[PDB]
């Protein structure tokens, strides 16, 4: 999932787009995923109990 | 605000040179001669 950002694949952040807002790019994608991390641990801790 | 130290780099370069002195920018001055790493703060100053 592309999450906003312009690509789903870090190196091509890195190649197609210079540092100062391919950072801002790496941010957005590393937070979705700890979002979809954060939920699926949390509907397994209701699951579990 | 308050600096611990200040290092002034003077220079002379083309018209059109002038974007190569950035944070992870590539160019003839940024391979050869002056290259700013990409976590640089400090001001740039450039006049004719």
């Amino acid at each position: 999932s592309k999450f906003g950002a312009i690509s789903s694949v870090l190196n091509d952040i890195f190649s197609r787009l210079d540092p100062p807002e391919a950072e801002v790019q790496i941010d957005r994608l590393i937070t979705g995923r700890l979002q979809s991390l954060q939920t699926y641990v949390t509907q397994q801790l209701i699951r579990a109990a | 605000l308050c600096f611990t130290n200040v290092y002034a780099d003077s220079f002379v370069i083309r018209g059109d040179e002038v974007r190569q002195i950035a944070p992870g920018q590539t160019g003839n001055i940024a391979d050869y001669n002056y290259k700013l790493p990409d976590d640089f703060t400090g001001c740039v100053i450039a006049w004719n």
